[PDB]
């Protein structure tokens, strides 16, 4: 009754782009931290402001989980103080990020023989984007001075792309998939504490 | 916005696109070569004709930004890379007669064949007349498969390639270039930098200069391959005159590696060969690239990914796949590098091991690149960066060290001038071929040969510049040149002679930051770092900065410099200046082997 529902968020059959990442708030949770560092599948585990140890004493208001495929070299960009395509436009960390960064290997999952073209990324955007801030928004990107009057013109680019995801990639250009822990503190009952 | 923020916007575009878009291309042309079948070769053609026409209209849309308006070094280079187009600036008509023209020839070359003396065999050129000409040592058979080749596709290829000459002419000059000889060597032009700057006619100059450097180490082999030839060909050839075309080894005499079995220093003592030791010791066909490997992390260089094994056709598939077996190494794309060798573990087959990944090393050193500058700084570094791994894997004491020589081996003067000749025949005897058939064809482009003197002009060349004689007299209707393979399918040939000054400019660089204590040929690269860490400083750089600079960086000069080649074959030289002291050196133009 309490279980947290981690399998939902960490074992979904498709994630969804790193643009419109996912972002579910989940409460009453009795959370086994242990299966998540000794799940020996994870291939990039790091943690920011929380040591690998339990350090189960401490509570929290509230935890935010959010889901994204972005490539595998993309991952470093990921992180208080990163700068890049994925950090600048798409995902953003703040510098005072309180939380634990999950990602792994996503190979024969979100890859497939001619290219997983589904899951996108905002690869031109007018300025950087705020830190946990989430845009959708289609509008063609103008880089000249001319109106581009929402078609896909001289120096009027679509601002979305597609990632192109082959079975048959080196492991900078497979799909990765990551799930970002945060850890709210404020005034509150607190709902979600450890054991 | 300015230029510069409207270009690189633009160039980021390009990439997103082009990484996904060459790469399904390069995905179709590995699976035809790794599957023949009906199916495959539509995919291939379909896939990249999306590739090809994405190209160019990303070119016409890149011409639209002003160069001169660009202030960063690491942005020109990708534009000027990206603007400079070839084919599509002429019209609709000539660009699908060019292409017309361009298959014709790469059909004509493939489908040749001649008549046997057995009539019904129509044999092809390999397999083929290639054992007739690398294995046999009969004048009247030789003469055959040489002239009757040059009867076959030289004479059909004559009509369309002077109409090859006058069409690529046309797009080079609409493309603002004097001749399409000017467009090739358009490569090694560097028009940026300061002190860094090298002119589509300064490579005539210092391929040259380089040239004149040769020849007196080239007349030494070619006095002593001569002389040895009389041996096995008495009364044949002339003692003060020309080599006969077709007893050079080859169809066209590219490489004098086929002469050696007659031109061996020391009969009696055997060459150094692994091919059985080898198969004592179990080596699979897999245990040559996991050897390979441990040479380039030896010195430094990065380890072969994961899933390049997984991916790679390392050993010959036993299903009937027409699996094309010509050893290449693969640049895909997205992260992916593939080496296509069906291995039939022989010591030949572990000295390509090392070229192939020799290629893939340089591939993966600028993976980190942009893409457009994804490549050799020219094009005779990438084949050059391969080549000087089989130098440090063939001597002998590599290949003591692996344990495929007993412990006590003895190194005698018998088997260094054994290994320098086997080196020679490759090495010094292909650079006057090649730096006198490109030199022809860049004359043909400029127009100092008339059209009625395309074989008169290629023969008083040959005879002089490569000393090569015609065996039998060729009139205008012939065309020798367009028999061989690159000639006859628009390649340049300029690429193999830089490489071979690149390949020795490399190596004394790196045996001289590997301590090495004696002669350039013994020198073993393998267990050293500081060879792996000069190296790499010209393998990341790829095509982002100049190849003047590139060279500097691994060599310490700005210029094409023949002396390390020299260094390379001196103990060579000196021994061949003590068995040329009872024959004569040099070779006269008059000789002719049909004037009696
Ligand atoms: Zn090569």
């Amino acid at each position: 009754t309490n279980l947290c529902p981690f399998g939902e968020v960490f074992n979904a059959t498709r994630f969804a782009s790193v643009y419109a990442w996912n972002r579910k708030r989940i409460s009453n949770c009795v959370a086994d931290y242990s299966v998540l560092y000794n799940s020996a599948s994870f291939s990039t585990f790091k943690c920011y402001g929380v040591s690998p140890t339990k350090l189960n004493d401490l509570c929290f208001t509230n935890v935010y989980a959010d889901s994204f495929v972005i490539r595998g070299d993309e991952v470093r960009q990921i992180a208080p103080g990163q700068t890049g395509k994925i950090a600048d436009y798409n995902y953003k960390l703040p510098d005072d990020f309180t939380g634990c960064v999950i990602a792994w290997n996503s190979n024969n999952l979100d890859s497939k023989v001619g290219g997983n073209y589904n899951y996108l990324y905002r690869l031109f955007r007018k300025s950087n984007l705020k830190p946990f801030e989430r845009d959708i928004s289609t509008e063609i990107y103008q880089a000249g001075s001319t109106p581009c009057n929402g078609v896909e013109g001289f120096n009027c680019y679509f601002p979305l792309q597609s990632y192109g995801f082959q079975p048959t990639n080196g492991v900078g250009y497979q799909p990765y998939r990551v799930v970002v822990l945060s850890f709210e503190l404020l005034h509150a009952p607190a709902t979600v504490c450890g054991p | 916005s300015t230029t510069e923020e409207q270009a690189k916007t633009f160039l980021q575009k390009f990439d997103h696109e082009a990484e996904d878009l060459s790469y399904r291309s390069s995905l179709a042309s590995w699976n035809y070569n790794t599957n023949i079948t009906d199916e495959n070769v539509q995919k291939m053609n379909a896939a990249r004709a999306k590739w090809s026409a994405f190209y160019e209209e990303q070119s016409r849309i890149a011409k639209t930004y002003p160069l001169e308006e660009i202030q960063n070094l690491t942005l020109k280079r990708q534009l000027q890379a990206l603007q400079q187009s070839g084919t599509s600036v002429l019209s609709a008509d000539k660009s699908k007669r060019l292409n017309t023209i361009l298959n014709t020839m790469s059909t004509i070359y493939s489908s040749g064949k001649v008549l046997d003396p057995n009539t019904q065999e129509y044999l092809v050129l390999e397999p083929g007349l290639d054992d007739i000409m690398e294995n046999s040592e009969d004048y009247n058979r030789r003469l055959w498969a040489w002239e009757g080749w040059r009867a076959e596709v030289g004479k059909q290829l004559r009509p369309f390639y002077e109409e090859y000459v006058v069409l690529e002419n046309e797009m080079a000059r609409a493309n603002n270039y004097e001749d399409y000889g000017d467009y090739w060597r358009g490569d090694y032009e560097v028009t940026g930098a300061d002190g860094y700057d090298y002119s589509r006619n300064q490579l005539i100059a210092d391929v040259e200069r380089t040239f004149a450097e040769i020849k007196p180490l080239y007349e030494q082999l070619h006095a002593y391959v001569r002389a040895k030839l009389m041996d096995a060909y008495p009364s044949r050839i002339s003692p003060t005159g020309c080599l006969p075309a077709h007893l050079l080894g080859d169809m066209w005499g590219r490489f004098w590696t086929n002469l050696y079995p007659l031109t061996v220093p020391f009969g009696e003592k055997p060459s150094i060969d692994v091919t059985k030791e080898m198969q004592n010791q179990s080596w699979d066909a897999k245990r040559i690239f996991k050897e390979a490997e441990k040479f380039f992390v030896s010195i430094g260089l990065p380890n072969m990914t994961q899933e390049f094994w997984v991916n790679s056709m390392l050993t010959e598939p036993g299903d009937g796949r027409k699996v094309v077996c010509h050893p290449t190494a693969w640049d895909l794309g997205k992260g992916d590098f593939r080496i296509k060798m069906c291995t039939k573990v022989t010591m030949d087959d572990f000295l390509t091991a090392h070229h192939e990944m020799g290629h893939i090393q340089y591939d993966m050193a600028y993976a980190t690149q942009p893409f457009l500058l994804r490549n050799g700084a020219n094009e005779g570094f990438h084949e050059a960066v391969g080549e000087i791994m089989s130098l440090s894997a063939a001597t002998p004491h590599y290949l003591k060290a692996l344990g495929l020589l007993p412990p006590d081996f003895y190194e005698d003067n018998v088997t260094e001038i054994n290994f320098l000749l086997k080196q020679a025949l490759q090495i010094v005897g292909t650079l006057p071929f090649t730096y006198m058939l490109e030199k022809w064809r860049w004359m043909v482009f400029k127009g100092e040969i008339p059209k009625e003197q395309w074989m008169q002009k290629w023969w008083e060349m040959k005879r002089e510049i490569v000393g090569v004689v015609e065996p039998l007299p060729h009139d205008e209707t012939y065309c020798d040149p367009a028999c061989l393979f690159h000639v006859a399918e628009d390649y340049s040939f300029i690429r193999y002679y830089t490489r071979t000054i690149y390949q020795f400019q490399f190596h004394e660089a790196l045996c001289q930051t590997a301590k090495h204590e004696g002669p350039l040929y013994k020198c073993d690269i393998s267990n050293s770092t500081e060879a792996g860490q000069r190296l790499l400083q010209m393998l990341h750089l790829g095509k982002s900065e100049p190849w003047t600079l590139a060279l500097e960086n691994i060599v310490g000069v700005k210029t094409m410099d023949v002396k390390p080649l020299l260094n390379y074959f001196e103990p060579l030289l000196t021994w061949l200046k003590e068995q040329n002291r009872n024959s004569p050196v040099g070779w006269s133009t008059d000789w002719t082997p049909y004037s009696d």
